[PDB]
């Protein structure tokens, strides 16, 4: 597999 | 980031219960491919148009519009190990809090392989419009 992890999830302020 | 089209097959869906991480996404691709393979019927063909705002999903045969994905709803991607021509997402439902599971069947693990790759530039260009506080676009 490849697998990515969002950094800009759930980063609305 | 140029937006980049893939014209895929929708497997379907299944809740899950976190955001992020490997173990979610298998157990949830295996989910979703049982049901698919049980339910007698063809796959609605669906494209996919990846940018840093989002994914755009539209149904393939009327160009109409099923889902804009907000590229900050979105958790996690995925090219599954064991069923490897599924690439999914998991993303956080814009009408309320529930986490729910996307997968896409791809005529080859290395296309699946393009869109979970192709997505995770999308993560990380609009991670820095985030950061110098600028719209993804």
């Amino acid at each position: 597999s490849i697998n990515f992890d969002n950094p800009v999830y759930q980063k609305t302020t | 980031m140029e937006g980049m089209v893939f014209s895929l097959k929708y497997l379907g869906m299944t809740l899950v219960e976190r955001p992020k991480g490997e173990e979610l996404s298998a157990a949830a691709v295996k989910r979703i491919v049982a049901t698919a393979k049980a339910s007698g019927k063809k796959l609605q063909k669906v494209t996919l148009k990846v940018s840093p705002r989002g994914i755009i999903l539209t149904d393939s045969l009327t160009s109409q519009l099923i889902e804009n994905v907000s590229i900050y709803r979105i958790s996690y991607c995925t090219a599954d190990k064991m069923h490897d021509k599924v690439f999914a997402y998991i993303a956080q439902s814009q009408q309320n809090e529930s986490l729910e599971c996307h997968a896409f069947l791809c005529t080859k693990r290395k296309v699946a392989q393009a869109v979970t790759l192709t997505v995770a530039q999308a993560f990380k260009v609009a991670f820095e419009f985030w950061q110098v506080s600028l719209v993804p676009r």
